DNA sequence: GGAAGGAGCGTTTTTTTTTTTTTTT
DNA sequence: CGCTCCTTCC
């Protein structure tokens, strides 16, 4: 059954109806299809915004239950070489309707994946084949695609999920599955997302794990937290108002104890005070610059692994030399 | 292993509107399928057609580096049996009327094996174009 | 087993029960023990903070010795994990459907209806081949699930960090370890002097994997020495490799009595002993930042000089030109 | 399903082909003429070299363009044995064409050829440019090797003008019968840049989605270009105005990091308005920037951090 | 409807578009290479796109095989003399009974009969393929079979390289020599070019003046058009540009041909050529005449000349020839900044705007301090093969000791 | 025989400098069953192989000692032949995968995978020399393989540094630390060495300065103890000239060459001896180190130069560690400190 | 006998993965 | 892209 399946795959989008925060894309795609002038498609758009979703569903509302012989799919997974693209996609391309369902159509996600050699190939046949045939290209990055492939597909931008849109898909789910997510918990949840919805589906089924009974337990905002092991925000004002603020014995005592009650991570913290700071007054260019710099370097050496205490050290000192600046 | 969501059955010919139908023995049609494999065949079509006083015409015409090469069977019962080009509709047989078909070799040779050990083949073309082999 | 492996070998946890200092992973990992609902999971931490041996405790209890072997295919750094590879054997595991359980598996062990594919250390996989498991974890998620395990998250493409339900191992301290080792001592009849232990794990900074390998020297020793006397907190320094604080104060000295001549020649006769650089750093960083008879801008400008010396000797650089020139800067300052 | 006007109303004579007048001017003559050389047709992507290679032979064979023209292409095999069985038996044939009229060989996308299905090439043109002639259709004209340069005629494309683009768009509405104003076709051919198709496109989108094409409209559909907003975010006086830009109009548009740098990278070599040393300072700050993200680092402070080394350069 | 630079092929030796030297020097080889027993075996010419080699050589043989060919006594294939002065190998000839990597074998193996009264000069400029490794590897050995071989006699043999770079393609992914440049170097190996009885000879760009003099004969030849269409009064002034703008005499026959056939006014381009080692290096460090901008010679020569720029030898190059701009009599600041620009240039695990970079800091830091009054030094390929020898021999002995 | 094999301890026992190392390696081989893998580390010449080859002489008897050679050929993924000469014992083996440069991994791969797999009960002992060359990738594939296989096989690895080893591998290695012998043990040493070998010495003071030229490298020492004894007809003065590395003598002249003439034809100069300083197979690094504190010893510069001087050598020897090519940076180095000195 | 134009100089070192062509089969 | 040297024109 469905219930085996992680949230992730058990709550994939049906229809397009299910498909929230791209209403734009998705009233164009109906209109192209009512109207019967859909053209080649580009998703391009970061993770988890809903494009193999909406492509599906898309496959679905044309064809029905046919989708398994009217639509060709491949993917990173599969082999896409130039051979491939010469073969397979041309035999599919260059052969007649099985019930004139209006064209067959070719989702080539994660085609930023393929080989340049590939998408010069398939550029000639996405124009020679378009009659009877249509093709949809998802990427996340476009500069891996050529000029060429980019300038023959009609381009549509996957935005980042607005709140909105989310907060449905959380109510929906709360509702199949009985279940509890206080405002709060809503809020801190939508605020980790950063507008992707398999980190909102992942991350609530795991706080439904950590709740002891999934019967009459509210999920709370604390849930939330440990489950992620994100720090809180308290902690983060208070760590940051120390370091401004406290001298330098008493500021590395306040990230240690902050990072040593809960475990958190260094990565994180410096993360959530970047947020902070980016909307605070500055009266000096200067400060922002030596922020910037000196904390994307501790990152940069953090992804690399090292002493945690120098990089944390690290972190204060630089916070407090750039500070210096103002006044 | 999982059984893949495509559904093998998804491709299948309609009888209510054949094209033509046509009966023919194994034999011959493998030495034609071998002959087009030999002279490297790309493209493959089958060509139907059906004429009074008992003219029967159905033949392989295939294009390769060889340029354009044709195969007809005979009007022979022993080799050609029995035709019908319908124009769509199984009820009603017209005469003058010519069905084509044009395939990729690549599809087209897979049945060559099947037909080795053939004893008789049943062709059958609808509207849509599906070819169906017996 | 019991007197012919390591006591890191020998103390493996079997069972998610006694997983010491990651409960807000182990819970979840113990509550889908009858869910049939097990996600997609990347463990991500520092070393030796309990991640292979929680996959394995893992499947362990969920499939059982007779059903593991069929139920788990594990691939890591020491195997070769090409693009080609991941194409095709873990798409061909992947959309495998699982063997049959006999009676016993059924009525002992849950049984879940999915395999498990471990690919440990996968922070070591080309961004290409990271990218080929990206539809093949969805594709085939109603009979297959993935564990990927790692130190460095960031070398895991977004995608399959979306892809994933994420699991951060937190570090292992005196706060959080010390049962642990105090049940392993215990088993191993070890004897030690109060808050030796404590000791044994600041020294791991967050590595109970070392602790235990330095639990392990320190009873060698006590046993050799045969004199029935409780382990200091001084053989437990020496062994770690520890810098005496009494070479520390001398290079401070030598530090503030700013001379390149002086300076150089106790760099050289120190560094002709052996010691290393990250261990006398980390030893100068605890000395000047918990000291409080330094000014605010002198800390300011050690932090960086700090960090960027560590820095400069994570990419496997000279240690004695860097510990040189760091003393220099100091003395400068 | 209608087919889309890229295809639709595709030119079928040169005199259809709007911009590089000179070009195609100098193409009708040859088509005259009849006396075709071999010819390499290079220039920006959508812009007219397919069509007016087509449009050409279509032109100079007429009844015979069947049998005269070998159209190969990236989808189609093109290695040293096709050019060994293919080409040689095709430039073999011997045709009945007109006096003044040759076979030609349109070798569309002749970039990506293989090195030694060029050097066969050389032998092969070498022989048979009495009757067969070559029309090699890329982007670059530097990817054709220099033996097979030596032979043909240089046409360098320029990029189309607004005025051609406006005057197109304007013919296809009037045969459509589409709805417009000043503002929406003013958008359109500013969010062309020279590519015909992808103006077609757009409006046809356009059109499809919201009916009457409007500025907003357009909008819609299409965003503003890339290399744009990042230009502006490059040359700003106050690090806080970049800061914005990156975050509004790139980061919470759904933009990749690695994207922003090479495309910070491309407008940062053509940008000419400050000193050398600047805008060598300013690329090897994106380089550094380039390298973070390529190891994992694709984080928004990466980018915070590269714009405020750069104005901290600009200073 | 024939082409020019075809319909206007030279006829006799004094024609060809070839400086005096050269040409001696061609001819004196070749003539040694005829004799009973030469020392010579093989003439390796090597030289851009449109030098004359190919034309020279049948020129050449067109006067020589004739003195040498022993007369025959009724034994000629055909009652025709055999005019078959060169003999030349073609590369797309596929016979049913044999491999490919045979081809060229089997065409050896009969030109070795080509002697005596069967004299023929053995001209191979259809290489066959030698980007397959194996064919390439077949090709060298059966050279050096035939440099090596021990047959008393044997025909001349005549090879023409046209050395040219080779595009960055998608189909390709390796990273070989060939694969970067087709050249003597790459198709052939260090035997082969050392061996004694191979002689080398190398041809150079056409010169303006010769170019000059052929473009203002082919005018001429065609008068009725010129003067009629009025493009006789500005001739002179394109040719110039012409002369200016290559030195490959077919691509300037095929550029004039396009212009005078023009009924309009088109601008006039040619091919275009690659610039050298050298001249990229001199480029780099004293810049450009034709330009003003460095960036825009900058930005031409990385999208013209990206392979050679990639290179890491193109850095070394610029590390080993910056110290010769004013033969190293320049603030030693200037050297300093260089140097350390690209030394941190190396740690960008070779990007492209890395460099961009490096190439950029020595544009300028040689514009900074360029004056009137300066005197330059010797350009020298760096020496890190030597260095690399040096240390593959200290790895033997070092193994031999142990 | 070379008198730094022929004295080469073969027993724990005999050992007779850093004795806190002896006592700890008799009290690892107290009980051989439980050993875990070791890494030792220390400065080159302390005799670290020594004492690994000592304790498996403790653990398993003489056999380790009666060494073997045999020819291990490796295919790597391009069908590249890759020779490995492996020195195995009945009781041992050892391996020096830096060899390969970075094809190590395959090493880790295919030689110790293999064995491990193996069952001798009782388990195996591998050393691998020169540990801190290892690329990143074999440290990386070592792990599992450490980790999973520990019944069969235990590992030894030997280093002078550990900033180039991974944190997972120093978290599933005992670290071992290897102090240098001091002047005086040296001293003695050699001293010990000269009276069993009978040659004259007229003062003791000879082998001090013996042991300053070296200032902890044992294995130079005795070299160059037997070279002046030689050369000096088995007859050691005092006025006795000391005999160093040849290569240490030209970057010393390169240095005083430096000091001298501060110009941009210097360093055209000075390229050409690094050139032929690197063609003999000196590393860059090495280079660099010796030449910086060459350098640092002149006694013309003054405090602001020597900092300037190991500030240029600390950032371009990070260069070095970072970068392909090791002339850019050397160049970079020797321009830098010139200008500075100008 | 300056003046311009031109020739010769100044050159050869491997090796990670992955894809792709070529050839043989 | 310059140096150096050799041919040629004038
Ligand atoms: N608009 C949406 N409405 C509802 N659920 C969504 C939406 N977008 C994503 N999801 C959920 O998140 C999952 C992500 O599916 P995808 O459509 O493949 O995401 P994505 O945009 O393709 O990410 P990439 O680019 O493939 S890594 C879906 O299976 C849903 O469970
Ligand atoms: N949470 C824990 N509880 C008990 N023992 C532990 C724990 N974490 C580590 N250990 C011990 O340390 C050893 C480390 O084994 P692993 O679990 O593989 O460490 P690790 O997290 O995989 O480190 P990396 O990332 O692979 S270097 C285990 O075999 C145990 O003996
Ligand atoms: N100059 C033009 N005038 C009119 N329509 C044009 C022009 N250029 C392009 N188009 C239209 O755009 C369509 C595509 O143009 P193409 O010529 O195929 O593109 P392209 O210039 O060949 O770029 P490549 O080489 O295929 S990537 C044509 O079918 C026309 O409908
Ligand atoms: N005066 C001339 N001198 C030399 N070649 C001429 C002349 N006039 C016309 N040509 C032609 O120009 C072409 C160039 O000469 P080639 O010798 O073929 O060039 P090349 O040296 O062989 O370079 P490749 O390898 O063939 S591209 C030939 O086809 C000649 O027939
Ligand atoms: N304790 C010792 N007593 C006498 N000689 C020693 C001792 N330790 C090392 N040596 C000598 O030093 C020489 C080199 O030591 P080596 O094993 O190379 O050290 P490392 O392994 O640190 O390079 C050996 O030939 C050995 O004779
Ligand atoms: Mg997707
Ligand atoms: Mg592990
Ligand atoms: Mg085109
Ligand atoms: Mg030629």
């Amino acid at each position: 059954s469905k219930e085996n399946l992680p949230w992730v795959e058990k709550y994939r989008p049906e229809t397009l109806d299910e498909v929230y925060g791209q209403n734009e894309v998705i009233t164009t795609v109906r209109k192209f299809v009512d109207e019967g002038k859909l053209p080649h498609l580009l998703f391009y758009g970061p993770p988890g915004t809903g494009k193999t979703s909406t492509i599906v569903a898309l496959a679905r509302e044309i064809y029905g239950k046919n989708y398994s012989n009217m639509v060709l799919e491949l993917n990173a997974s599969d082999d896409r070489g130039i051979d491939v693209v010469r073969n397979q996609i041309k035999d599919f391309a260059s052969t007649r309707q099985i019930f004139s369902k209006g064209f067959k159509l070719i989702i080539l996600d994660e085609a930023d994946a393929m080989t340049n050699a590939a998408q010069n190939a398939l550029r000639r046949v996405i124009e020679r084949y378009t009659k009877n045939t249509r093709f949809c290209v998802l990427a996340n990055y476009a500069h891996k695609l050529t000029p060429a492939l980019l300038s023959r597909c009609t381009r549509f931008r996957f935005q980042p999920l607005p709140q909105e849109a989310i907060e449905r898909r959380i109510a929906n789910v709360l509702v199949h599955e009985k279940l509890k997510l206080s405002p709060n918990a809503e809020k801190a949840l939508i605020e980790l997302s950063n507008g992707d919805m398999r980190r909102v589906l992942n991350v609530l089924q795991s706080c439904k794990a950590t709740l002891d009974n999934p019967d009459e337990d509210e999920i709370s905002d604390d849930v939330i937290y440990e489950c992620c092991g994100a720090p809180r925000p308290s902690d983060l004002k208070a760590v940051l108002k120390s370091i401004l603020e406290d001298d330098w014995g008493t500021a590395h005592y306040t990230l240690n104890k902050v990072r040593s009650a809960k475990g958190l991570a260094l990565i994180d913290l410096i993360e959530g005070i970047v947020k902070i700071l980016e909307d605070y007054e500055l009266q000096n260019e200067e400060t922002r610059v030596h922020l910037l710099t000196k904390l994307a370097d501790i990152e940069y050496s953090i992804s690399k692994g090292g002493n945690d205490q120098i990089q944390g050290s690290a972190v204060i000192g630089a916070i407090k030399a750039s500070f210096e600046n103002e006044t | 292993y999982l059984i893949k969501d495509f559904d093998t059955n998804g491709l299948e010919l309609d009888r209510e509107r054949i094209s033509f139908e046509a009966i023919i023995k194994g034999e011959a049609l493998h030495s034609a399928l071998k002959d087009l494999k030999e002279i490297g065949c790309k493209e493959c079509y089958v060509y139907a057609k059906t004429e009074a006083n008992d003219e029967n015409v159905f033949a392989l015409i295939s294009k390769s580096q060889l340029g354009f090469s044709k195969i007809k069977l005979p009007s022979n019962r022993s080799i050609l049996e029995k035709l019908q080009v319908f124009d769509g509709d199984s009820t009603t047989v017209i005469d003058g009327f010519a069905v084509i078909g044009f395939f990729d070799f690549t599809s087209f040779d897979k049945i060559r094996k099947s037909t080795k050990i053939a004893s008789k083949v049943l062709f059958r073309m609808d509207v849509h174009g599906v070819l169906s082999v017996n | 087993s019991l007197a012919q492996q390591p006591w890191v070998e020998k103390y493996r946890p079997k069972n998610l029960d006694e997983v010491t200092a990651q409960d807000h992973a182990v819970t979840v990992l113990k509550k889908t023990l009858k869910s049939a609902n097990l996600p997609h999971m990347l463990f991500y931490g520092p070393p030796g903070t309990g991640k292979t041996s929680t996959i394995l405790a893992l499947t362990k209890e969920l499939y059982g010795p007779d059903l593991m072997k069929s139920r788990i295919l594990e691939l890591n750094a020491s195997d070769e994990r090409g693009i080609s590879i991941v194409r095709e054997k873990v798409k061909n595991f992947a959309r495998l459907t699982v063997s049959k359980p006999s009676k016993h598996d059924l009525e002992n062990y849950p049984c879940p209806p999915y395999k498990i594919i471990i690919l440990d250390e996968a922070d070591s996989m080309t961004a290409d081949a990271q990218s080929a498991l990206r539809r093949t974890m969805e594709t085939y998620s109603g009979v297959t699930r993935f564990c990927l395990i790692c130190n460095y998250v960031t070398r895991i493409i977004d995608p399959l960090a979306s892809r994933c339900s994420k699991f951060r191992f937190k570090a292992l301290d005196a706060s959080n370890a010390i049962d642990r080792l105090r049940f392993i001592s215990e088993q191993e009849n070890v004897k030690c002097d109060d808050g030796v232990l404590e000791r044994i794990l600041d020294i791991s900074a967050g590595d109970l994997r070392r602790g235990i390998t330095l639990l392990q020297s320190a009873s060698k020793g006590a046993q050799y020495l045969g004199d029935g006397k409780n382990i200091t907190s001084t053989q437990v320094e020496e062994l770690a490799g520890v810098v005496p604080h009494d070479i520390l104060i001398e290079i401070v000295e030598k530090v503030k009595s700013g001379d390149f001549d002086e300076i150089k020649k106790y760099v050289n006769t120190f560094m002709k002993s052996g010691w290393s650089a990250a261990s006398v750093v980390n030893q100068l960083h605890e000395y000047y930042i918990t000291n409080d008879n330094f000014d605010t801008n002198f800390k300011n400008q050690i932090s960086w000089l700090l960090f960027t010396t560590d820095s400069r000797l994570n990419n496997g650089t000279n240690e004695h030109i860097q510990l040189l020139n760091l003393l220099v800067k100091i003395s400068q300052l | 399903l209608q087919l889309p006007w890229v295809e639709k109303y595709r030119p079928q004579v040169l005199s259809d082909i709007v911009g590089n007048k000179e070009t195609i001017d100098r193409l009708q003559q040859i088509a005259k003429d009849g006396n075709m050389p071999h010819m390499i047709i290079s220039g920006m992507p959508g812009i007219g070299k397919t069509t007016s290679v087509h449009c050409l032979a279509h032109e100079l064979l007429g009844r015979s363009y069947a049998d005269g023209v070998l159209e190969l292409n990236a989808s189609d095999d093109r290695g040293i044995d096709v050019v060994r069985n293919q080409i040689k038996h095709f430039a073999q044939k011997k045709l009945h064409l007109p006096p003044g009229k040759h076979k030609i060989v349109i070798l569309d996308e002749a970039d990506s050829m293989t090195a030694g299905a060029q050097q066969a090439l050389r032998r092969t043109m070498e022989l048979y440019s009495n009757s067969t002639r070559f029309a090699f259709a890329c982007n670059q004209s530097n990817k054709i090797i220099e033996p097979l340069q030596s032979r043909c005629a240089i046409l360098r494309y320029s990029k189309l003008s607004d005025e051609d683009v406006l005057k197109r768009l304007l013919q296809i509405i009037k045969l459509e019968d589409v709805k417009y104003t000043n503002d929406g076709l003013e958008a359109i051919i500013f969010t062309a840049e020279g590519d015909m198709r992808q103006a077609i496109n757009n409006l046809q989108s356009t059109v499809a989605g919201h009916g009457l094409v409007n500025a907003d409209n357009v909008f819609k559909i299409v965003d503003s270009p890339h290399p744009l907003i990042v230009k502006k975010m490059l040359l700003a006086s106050n690090l806080e105005d970049s800061i914005q830009i990156l975050r509004t109009d790139l980061w919470k548009k759904g933009y990749s990091s690695i994207d922003i740098v090479t495309t910070s990278f491309r407008v940062t070599k053509n940008l000419a308005q400050v000193k050398e040393s600047v805008r060598l300072e300013m690329i090897k700050e994106i380089g550094l920037t380039h390298m973070r993200i390529l190891e994992g680092v694709g984080t928004y402070l990466q980018l915070a951090s590269m714009l405020a080394k750069i104005h901290k350069l600009n200073n | 409807g024939e082409q020019w630079y075809e319909k206007f092929k030279p006829n006799c030796l004094e024609q060809v578009a070839i400086h005096k030297r050269k040409l001696k020097d061609v001819q004196e080889a070749l003539d040694a290479m005829f004799l009973p027993n030469a020392k010579h075996r093989i003439l390796l010419l090597s030289g851009p796109s449109g030098c004359s080699k190919s034309t020279v050589i049948k020129e050449l043989s067109k006067i020589l095989v004739p003195k040498y060919r022993q007369n025959s006594n009724g034994t000629s294939f055909r009652s025709t003399p055999n005019e078959h002065k060169v003999t030349e190998f073609r590369g797309d000839c596929i016979v049913n009974d044999l491999p490919q990597m045979e081809s060229f074998s089997e065409f050896l193996k009969g030109a070795r009969y080509l002697v005596m009264s069967n004299l023929s000069l053995i001209l191979i400029e259809d290489l066959p393929n030698v980007f397959h490794i194996d064919t390439r590897r077949r090709f060298q050995q059966l050279i050096l079979q035939w440099l090596y071989s021990s047959e008393p006699l044997l025909p001349p043999l005549v090879i023409c390289i046209t050395e040219c770079e080779i595009p960055e393609n998608d189909n390709n992914y390796r990273k070989f020599g060939i694969d970067y440049t087709f050249s003597a170097e790459t198709i052939m190996n260090k035997e082969i070019l050392m061996h004694p009885r191979l002689k080398r000879i190398k041809f150079n760009p056409i010169n303006s003046t010769l170019l000059k003099k052929h473009l203002k004969f082919i005018c001429v030849q065609n008068m009725k058009m010129l003067k009629e269409k009025n493009k006789w009064n500005k001739r002179q002034e394109v040719i110039d540009y012409i002369a200016q703008e290559t030195g490959d005499i077919r691509s300037a026959i095929t550029t004039l041909q396009f212009w005078a056939t023009s009924s309009g006014s088109l601008p006039i381009s040619t091919r275009e050529s690659t610039i050298s080692y050298f001249h990229a290096i001199g480029k780099v460090i004293h810049g450009s005449h034709s330009t003003n901008n460095d960036n825009e010679m900058i930005n031409n020569l990385f999208e013209n000349s990206n392979n050679l720029l990639s290179k890491e030898d193109f850095k070394l190059g610029i590390l080993e020839n910056y110290n010769t701009f004013n033969k190293g009599e320049f603030s030693i600041s200037d050297a300093s900044s260089i140097v350390d620009c690209l030394s941190e240039c190396d740690n960008m695990n070779g990007l492209p705007e890395s460099n961009e970079y490096g190439l950029r800091e020595v544009r300028k830091t040689f514009r900074n301090i360029s004056k009137q009054g300066h005197n330059h030094g010797t350009v020298y390929f760096p020496r890190e093969w030597k260095v690399r020898k040096l240390q593959n021999s200290f790895k033997v002995q070092a193994e031999d000791w142990l | 025989s070379l008198w730094v094999d022929k004295y080469r301890p073969k027993s724990l026992n005999a050992l007779s400098h850093n004795e806190e190392l002896t006592n700890f390696l008799k009290s690892l081989s107290d009980q051989p069953r439980d050993l875990p893998h070791l890494l030792l580390y220390g400065p080159n010449g302390t005799g670290k192989k020594t004492r690994c080859m000592a304790l498996l002489e403790s653990i398993f008897g003489p056999g380790v000692y009666r060494l073997k050679i045999d020819v291990r050929q490796f295919v790597t993924a391009s069908n590249r032949k890759l020779e490995l000469n492996v020195v195995s014992s009945p009781y041992h083996l050892e391996i020096t995968p830096s060899d390969m440069g970075n094809n190590d991994r395959i090493v880790i791969q295919e030689l110790l995978k293999e064995v491990a797999q193996m069952e001798q009960h009782r388990y195996k002992c591998v050393i691998i020399n020169e540990a801190n060359s290892l690329t990143k990738d074999a440290q990386a594939a070592l792990r599992r393989t450490m980790e999973k296989y520990s019944k069969n096989i235990r590992l030894i690895m030997v280093c002078d540094s550990m900033s180039p080893i991974i944190a997972p591998i120093k978290s599933r290695c005992l670290l071992i630390r290897c102090p240098a012998p001091s002047d005086s043990e040296i001293s003695t040493i050699l001293s010990d060495v000269v009276t069993n070998e009978r040659i004259q010495l007229e003062t003791k003071d000879i082998l001090k300065r013996i042991a300053q030229a070296s200032n902890g490298n044992l294995r130079v020492s005795l070299l160059m103890l037997e070279s002046m004894a030689l050369n000096n007809e088995l007859a050691l003065k005092s006025s006795s000239p000391i005999i160093k590395p040849d290569w240490i003598i030209v970057i010393h002249k390169l240095t005083r060459k430096i000091v001298k003439e501060r110009s941009v034809n210097s360093l055209i100069e000075c390229r050409a001896v690094l050139y032929d300083l690197l063609a003999h197979c000196i590393p860059a690094n090495i280079i660099l180190k010796e030449l910086t504190f060459s350098l640092l010893d002149v006694e013309t510069l003054n405090t602001t130069n020597k900092s300037s001087i190991i500030e240029y050598s600390s950032v371009f020897d990070e260069r070095l560690s970072l970068g392909n090519k090791a002339i850019f940076h050397l160049e970079g180095f020797i321009a830098k400190v010139m200008c500075c000195l100008d």
